[PDB]
């Protein structure tokens, strides 16, 4: 579970709520992607950076901080993890069905 | 009004607010009616001037209107590879210019050696290379014991002995 | 190699503006304010551009110190009839 | 020879035709007149089938009209298409990326009948895309071609099959109407027939004859023999129109409670009503035809009808009993037998005129739905035409066809004969039509009804084979889509002169004769068996009193491209296939000499073309320069034709046109004025004619490889120029606007130097690779300025340089001259895509010569590369000291059947030598049949070969025999063609005599330069950090699965992980792999792809909890 | 056939409440960019329209069923929800697909899997390569049997980091962006220590 190429075995299985949940880092609300003017993705949409990273490398959604000193301190302004945007191409999320 | 309001809200795949919808589809369709009535297509000052407002805004919100494609549709004239097989990465890492950053540093750090210890620092810890903050001169003034002007003088020299020939030519060709 | 626009005349090395022929006296950092403004003419300057270049990084207060520079300006140069230095809300300021 | 200004060809061909070649662009601009209606079409009409002269848009005006509204006071209706003067000129349009258009105008009558009241008003329709002279279509700057495409002709046929179970004959049929629902009936395995329709599997005719109004009573009146579906009859289970017609409702219509009116309304509106179901009017002609309904009454009402039905069903069981003919009743008698659905009677053509057509159809039916309903909303008396009709959906239906369809393509013009072949093309992809997921191979084969209808030996090779072909020469398109052909009829057992053009429906009712027969001068056959084809498609030998039809000419069957094969007849099927498809993709040259031998083909193809000026009006030529000839013509008027000059074509090779008249000299109609890119005095030149030797030499061309002498470059005997094209905007941004200008940050001297104060290349200037053609610099600001950039500036004194230099750079990998330069800015009035203020096209030439990797190929499907250049003096060389220029290995002739290219070689070289038959004692002979003037040709003469009347074997010997020498008295090749060569290397004499001659070799349009790649570090995509694909990005090749078969077959393991982690997905050992090869350490472990933690977060977002466990 | 999947869930860990979902996960967005092209026009990954239909249905079905509705009206919504979360996993499983611009399926999760142009087969097995390259073929017959003749710019291209070390080493450049330029120019004192 480290990336590391030393991988004993490879297991696959049925889904849980829990499970879909641990794996989430917050849940998704709102169908917006992208600010039609700012071309900033808005909150608690499909790319929030308060739940998936944020988008720039070592920004807040303001750029409240804008240095890479700031490692894995939460914004408290607006809830994002200061770290590295490819977090994106890994955090997931997860919607609650009614 | 229902109807109306939940085609602003949810039938784009950008949410452009119900008080920029209304004013796209008004310019739409006066602008088709214009069409119709004078048998050319009407220019953006024409249309300008029935939207009461300048013909910047009206360009800003007809380029506003405009409305994203998929990443997976068939560009190619057969069914072969999507769009998605042509787009580049810009944020990806470029491999080479990491290789000059890196020796760049370590050029810079020999020489920033070639300076006398004290200047070394104060340009350092004023341009923020050892941690990731370039201190102010009151910073580097209570870590020297050394007066701000003192500082100021000593940055000056620096920066003019850092001008140097030798040292300008070096770094000028990582650039 | 004398900074222009229409009506503001900067020249660098004797550190004085021209209003096609009335020069005015400026503060250091509105100097510098006005000649990386003009520099510019025409293109859209954010607030962390400005803060950045006219500004040392260090400056660790609130922003509204260009808010205050800007409103400087326009009172000094921008006082005749035309509007030139122009703002874009919550992008920035424009010369033109 | 017909053509004014014809050079002298003598021709090998023994039989006169009776009827020469049409327009080739015929296809095309009939369709096209046929659709706009202009007096010449009028006219066509009016000699042909004047009973009803209406075009396609009168068709769909006076179809669509009266649009009624539910009260049926009022209405509204179209009249009157009529068209205006156009735009702008083709030259213009295509200058500044305009769509070469005309205004199209209605003549709407809005009636009232409450009270009474007409308005008419002339609505404008739009603007409709118009077709140019040569047959294309300019959109956006761009020639476009819009391919004719084979579909089905709507209608109803017939098949049997075998049941296999019990080898039951069962018989089926379809009626498929277009833009309708399905019609089907058959016999089951047992005696059972069924109706199953709209794919609703179940109801034996009777229930459909009972809810028809009929009654058992009629149905074993008028069916009486039919004992198998009498027996159906007889198990109906379902009496009662009323019960049949409810149990069809509850079948097709699940879910809704049937009523007694809305079963008998659905029924009436599924098939008799035209409004949701109708075949085109070539639809009712063919159901017309095949069941012998109406035969002296025009065409209307073209949606089905009951007693089409009950016919249709007649046919079937008559059919399915063994029968050959039936009499439906008030019909005329027809053969009965089953129908083959690619067979060319029912393959019909959709053209350019159908398909704009149909899109004006759809755009037109949106028309009618959306002015119904603004009339319905709208208040009476107070309404308008113009407020009722909204063109958007109409001129949204006609762009979004002629852009974007796989039905209209780039007109491909590396040659004239490249265009002439785009167009004149039978495709059978796109809309409507089965596609190469679907395609069978019983498709792909050659029919024998193509026989003159369309060529079976011009086709695409690749996986697209047999799906797409060419017109024959002499093709035409009937008034319903079919193709016809001529052909000369026999009475009496004699030959009129008569030709009638017979489509393929006829031609299995006749029986005709072959092109080539021997005539007798008067109307008889030598011989009374005579090898024609039957009526099955099969060849058979017939007394000849008996035959009724003969062909017009040899190369009937053949395209136009093929045509241009001399020696066709001794040429393979495949390898002449290969030599056609060849002939459209040779580049044009600097020169393009005509070639020695040749049919008479290349000078019509290259009239009709369109590439080559031709004299409008005869007269005088009053002064001529490099650009443009003045004529002066009889009638006191004089003209002038533009010549254009270096215009890249769409595949980026030159187009320049050349003067070939004189200062003086007077000039007929139709006469060639100045010749066009790949022609020579008026007639396609595709090549250069190349001294050939045929023996194997050294190895360097082994397997297909082609060696050449050094003075093909020097002499620019094989060179061609290519211009490409390179753009870049300045539009309009968030941050402000980029401009383009000379003024560019960070930047030297020197590559500045050829920029002017614009910021654009000099004309002139030439350019290689790396270097700005446009300094275009983008408003960006400033970014993360990391602490190195502000060490620099302060060190060194670097300014804040706020703006980002995105210029245009040349693309890696080409260099040359720099023609000229357009510039396009709003603030000279010029129409620009909203946002870009600015544009600028730059246009770059080379001149490439002809070097090792590029591809020759002959007349014959003989290709190669250029294995090695050869210095001249080491080349094998003829007593008389001239080097041979080309040399082919010997071993790729026997194996592939192509010895029509050595026939050629021979026939070249006597061509190229001249010859003199003396005939002291009579004409020897060989020499018999052989035409006169023919028996004397001066030295580098040209000679015709005719594809099928071509030279006999015996007359190519009879011509080398005499072969007058060169310059002093020599015969190097002597009476079999053969040679003695001196080794240009050795010197001593080659042992044995090889053959040499003069062969037509071509450049094709696969240069080395054009397809040499290599990449070591690029862009990578956005999913997955593979690296690109293609010369566009940097590329990267694809290493597959068959390699990774290959490498694990090996045993190489570490290559095979480097091949996948390190160089494809692995980021961070992409990173260290570079900085360990540069810095001079062994390169590191590689890490996990990134790819599979792609897959796995794809996966664990499918609800699938996969993990990897450590132990 | 019932036990082989009846026994399958006993034996195991796994409990048969996998097969309904209450909460459905969302893909990173890295995996379904959306970039804007050249020209300032957009692109997204298509996967985001059916996530975007999902949330929709969902949040409107709790609006109604927050409110107070008819029981018809509420059954409607769940069965468009439900449809909804069909599409997105596989679009044109059941019924016809959900279709964009175009007439065309919009491509779902499993869409990305199955077929040779899918991920598994036409990404994961396979894999576009850099330091690679092509051209056509000529004949060599005076090479040798371990021998091939190639190109010397592409063969200059394919070794450039090689090069570059090796010319800077031989003091050609004094550092690997001069020794960059000089690549990229091709100049003479390249082509020597090429071999
Ligand atoms: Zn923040």
């Amino acid at each position: 579970m480290l990336d590391v190429n030393f991988f004993d075995e490879l297991r696959i299985g049925l889904a849980t709520a829990e499970d879909i949940r641990q794996w989430s880092y917050g849940e998704v609300k709102k169908p917006e992607t992208i600010n039609y003017r700012t071309l900033k993705p808005e909150k608690d949409g499909l790319f929030c950076e308060k739940i998936f990273g944020p988008t720039r490398d070592w920004e807040c959604y303001c750029g409240k901080y804008k240095r890479v000193r700031f490692k894995g301190i939460i914004c408290e302004r607006c809830g994002v993890e200061v770290t590295r945007a490819k977090v994106r191409r890994e955090r997931m999320g997860h919607i609650e069905l009614a | 009004q229902a109807i109306t309001r939940a085609m602003a809200d949810q039938a784009r795949t950008i949410r452009i607010p119900v008080h920029m919808v209304e004013v796209i589809n008004k310019l739409g369709r006066i602008q088709r009616e214009l069409l119709q009535d004078l048998g050319r297509e009407p220019t953006p000052e024409e249309l300008a001037k029935e939207m009461d407002i300048t013909p910047e805004k009206v360009l800003e919100i007809q380029q506003y209107a405009r409305e994203p494609i998929s990443l997976d549709q068939t560009i190619g004239d057969e069914g072969d590879s999507q769009l998605g097989d042509f787009i580049e990465d810009s944020e990806a890492v470029v491999a080479v210019d990491a290789v000059s950053f890196t020796l760049l540093q370590d050029q810079l750090q020999s020489v920033l050696d070639t300076l006398s210890e004290r200047e070394a620092g104060v340009v350092r810890l004023r341009f923020g290379l050892t941690d990731g903050q370039p201190r102010t001169l009151d910073e580097i003034g209570q870590v020297y014991g050394v007066t701000r002007e003192r500082i100021r003088q000593i940055e000056s020299k620096t920066m003019s002995k850092l001008r140097h020939p030798s040292r300008s030519q070096v770094l000028r060709d990582y650039l | 190699v004398r900074l222009t626009f229409a009506d503001i005349e900067l020249d660098e090395e004797t550190h004085e503006v021209w209003k096609a022929g009335q020069p005015v006296s400026l503060s250091p950092t509105e100097f510098t304010l006005l000649r990386y403004f003009v520099i510019n003419a025409g293109t859209v300057l954010s607030k962390p551009k400005i803060l950045d270049h006219v500004w040392r990084y260090d400056f660790g207060g609130d922003v509204n110190v260009v808010e205050s520079y800007v409103s400087y300006l326009r009172r000094k140069i921008d006082t005749g009839e035309k509007r030139l230095l122009h703002t874009l809300r919550g992008v920035g300021y424009v010369l033109r | 020879n017909s053509v004014p200004g014809a050079p002298n060809r003598v021709s090998f061909a023994k039989l006169r035709e009776p009827l020469e070649v049409p327009g080739l662009l015929d296809v095309q601009t009939d369709s096209f007149e046929w659709l706009i209606g202009s007096p010449r079409w009028r006219e066509s009409a009016a000699e042909r089938g004047d009973v009803n002269p209406v075009g396609g848009l009168e068709e769909v005006l006076y179809e669509l009209s009266p649009i009624e509204d539910f009260s049926g006071s009022m209405s509204l209706s179209f009249s009157d298409p009529r068209f205006d003067d156009v735009k702008a000129p083709v030259d213009e349009c295509k200058d500044k990326d305009m769509t070469y258009a005309a205004p199209l105008f209605v003549t709407a009558e809005f009636i009232n009948n409450n009270t009474g009241e007409i308005k008419s008003q002339t609505v404008f329709m739009g603007d409709f895309p118009m077709m140019t002279e040569k047959g294309t279509f300019i959109i956006n700057g761009t020639e476009r071609v819009v391919v004719s495409q084979l579909v089905r002709s709507p209608g109803v046929y017939f098949d049997e099959t075998i049941d296999k179970s019990t080898d039951k004959t069962l018989h089926s049929v379809k009626v498929i109407p277009s833009r309708g629902a399905w019609l089907e009936f058959d016999v089951d395995k047992r005696d059972t027939v069924g109706v199953r329709i709209d794919r609703k599997r179940r109801q034996p005719v009777t229930v459909l004859l009972k809810a028809l109004g009929w009654t058992s009573e009629q149905i074993v009146e008028r069916f009486g023999f039919s004992e198998i579906m009498r027996s159906t009859l007889e198990k109906d289970n379902t009496v009662g129109t009323d019960e049949a017609l409810l149990d069809i409702y509850r079948k097709l219509r699940p879910g809704e409670p049937p009523t007694k009116e809305s079963a008998q309304t659905l029924l009436e509106n599924l098939f008799f009503k035209e409004k949701r179901y109708d075949l085109a009017r070539v639809g009712r002609y063919k159901v017309n035809k095949k069941l012998g309904l109406h035969v002296g009454e025009p065409i209307t009402s073209s949606t089905l009808t009951e007693e089409d039905v009950v016919a249709t069903i007649e046919y079937l069981v008559r059919l399915h009993e063994g029968q050959t003919t039936m009499t439906v009743p008030g019909g005329v008698e027809v053969p009965v037998e089953t129908d083959d659905i690619d067979h060319f009677g029912n393959r019909r053509l959709r053209t350019v005129g159908e398909l704009i057509q149909n899109q004006i159809r759809v755009g037109m039916s949106r028309m009618e739905r959306v002015v119904r309903e603004r009339m319905t909303t709208q208040d009476v008396e107070a309404i308008t035409p113009q407020t009722l009709i909204n063109i958007r959906p109409v001129v949204a239906a006609i762009k979004e066809f002629f852009g974007t369809s796989q039905l209209s393509q780039f007109m491909d013009q590396n040659n004239p004969l490249s265009g002439l072949t785009h167009k004149r093309r039978l495709s059978a992809l796109g809309p409507g039509g089965l596609s190469r997921e679907r395609a069978g191979l019983e498709v792909r084969d050659v029919h024998p009804s193509h026989y003159g209808r369309m060529c079976p030996i011009e086709t695409p090779e690749g996986p697209n084979i047999g799906l797409i072909g060419s017109l024959s020469v002499y093709a035409r398109v009937n008034p319903f889509g079919f193709i016809e052909t001529p052909y000369r009829k026999v009475v009496d057992g004699v030959v009129s002169d008569e030709i009638v053009y017979l489509t393929a429906d006829e031609e299995d009712r006749h029986v005709v004769a072959q092109a080539n027969s021997p005539i007798d001068a008067d109307g008889r056959f030598v011989e009374p068996r005579v090898l024609v084809r039957r009526k099955a498609g099969e060849v058979e030998y017939v007394p000849s009193s008996e035959v009724d039809y003969m062909d017009v000419s040899p190369r009937q069957m053949v395209s136009v491209a093929t045509a241009m094969i001399p020696f066709l007849e001794h040429d393979d099927a495949n390898r002449a296939l290969m030599g056609a498809n060849m002939q459209r993709q040779a580049v044009p040259l600097v020169r393009s000499e005509a070639p020695l031998v040749g049919t008479g083909m290349e000078l019509r193809a290259a009239i009709d073309a369109g590439d080559v000026v031709v004299a409008e009006e005869s007269g005088v030529i009053e002064e001529v320069s490099a650009d443009y000839i003045t004529v002066m013509h009889d009638n006191g008027t004089r003209r002038t034709y533009r010549m254009r000059k270096f215009a890249r074509s769409n595949h980026g090779t030159c187009a320049n046109q050349c003067p070939i008249v004189d200062a003086g000299d007077r000039v007929e109609a139709g006469q060639v004025i100045a010749d066009g890119p790949c022609t020579d005095d008026g007639e396609m030149a595709l090549g250069k004619n190349l001294l050939v030797a045929i023996m194997p030499w050294e190895g360097h061309n082994y397997e297909d490889a082609i060696i050449l002498s050094n003075r093909l470059v020097e002499e620019d005997v094989l060179t061609s120029i290519h211009i490409e094209e390179h753009e870049i905007d300045a539009r309009d941004t968030k941050l402000g606007a980029e401009e383009i200008t000379r003024d560019i940050p960070n930047i030297s001297d020197e590559v500045l130097a050829d920029l002017d104060e614009r910021g654009i290349v000099r004309i002139g200037a030439e350019v290689r690779d790396g270097d700005i053609l446009v300094g275009k610099v983008t408003p960006k600001g400033e970014t993360e300025l990391t602490p190195e950039e502000r060490l620099l500036r302060a060190i060194f004194g670097e300014k804040a340089r706020e703006v980002r230099d995105t210029s245009l750079k040349v693309p890696h990998g080409e260099s040359g001259k720099v023609i000229g330069i357009r510039v396009f800015s709003r603030e000279d009035e010029d129409e620009l895509p909203a946002g870009v203020n600015e544009l600028v096209r730059v246009y770059v030439a080379q001149k490439r010569k002809i070097s090792d990797g590029d591809k020759l190929a002959g007349r014959h499907g003989n290709k190669g590369v250029i294995g090695k250049i050869l210095p001249v003096e080491d080349m094998p060389f003829l007593a008389d000291g001239t080097p041979v220029d080309i040399i082919l290995n010997t071993h790729g002739v026997p194996r592939r059947m192509n010895i029509g290219q050595i026939l050629e070689t021979h026939l070249g070289w006597c061509a190229h030598s001249g010859w003199k038959v003396d005939a002291a004692k009579g004409v020897p002979d060989w020499a018999a049949r052989l035409p006169d003037e023919l028996l004397e040709a001066q030295p580098n003469a040209i000679v015709s070969t005719p594809v099928f009347d071509g030279a006999q074997e015996a007359e190519l010997q009879g011509l080398l025999s005499c072969t007058l020498p060169n310059r002093d008295g020599d015969v190097l090749v002597d009476a079999d063609g053969k040679a003695m060569l001196f080794d240009g290397r050795s010197g001593e004499p080659f042992p044995y005599p090889v053959t040499v001659g003069y062969m037509y070799i071509m450049k094709l349009h696969h240069l080395v330069d054009d397809k040499i790649h290599a990449r070591s570090t690029g862009p990578y995509s956005m999913i997955t950090q593979q690296p690109l694909g293609g010369k566009a990005q940097f590329g990267g090749q694809r290493f597959g699965e068959m390699e990774c078969w290959a490498m694990q077959a090996y045993g190489a393991a570490y290559t095979l992980q480097e091949l996948l982690t390190i160089k494809s997905d692995d980021t961070v050992g992409r990173v260290k792999v570079y900085e360990a090869i540069v810095k001079g350490e062994n390169i590191p472990e590689p890490g996990i792809p990134e790819s599979f933690k792609v897959l796995l977060k794809e996966l664990q977002s499918l609800c699938l909890n996969v993990e990897v466990l450590s132990s | 056939k019932r036990l082989k999947v009846v026994a399958a869930f006993q034996q195991s860990g796994n409990s048969p409440m996998g097969m309904v979902l209450d909460a459905v996960p969302v893909i990173p967005p890295e995996l379904r960019p959306m970039v804007q092209l050249d020209g300032g026009r957009f692109a997204t990954s298509d996967l985001n329209d059916l996530y975007r239909r999902v949330i929709n249905r969902n949040n409107r079905l709790k609006r109604l069923i927050d409110l107070g509705a008819p029981e018809i009206i509420v059954n409607n919504e769940k069965r468009m929800l439900q449809e909804s979360v069909d599409a997105l996993f596989d679009n044109g499983r059941r019924g016809r697909p959900v279709t964009g611009p175009g007439n065309r399926p919009l491509k779902s999760l499993s869409d990305l899997l199955k077929g040779k142009q899918g991920r598994f087969r036409q990404n994961l097995l396979g894999k576009r390569v850099d330091y690679s390259g092509r051209s056509v073929i000529v004949v060599g017959p005076q090479l040798k049997l371990h021998q091939c003749g190639l190109p010397k710019l592409m063969a200059l291209e394919l070794f450039k980091p090689f090069v570059m070390k090796r010319l800077v080493d031989l003091n050609h450049a004094q550092n690997i962006k001069s020794a960059k330029r000089m690549v990229e120019r091709q100049r003479p004192q390249v082509w020597d220590v090429l071999e």
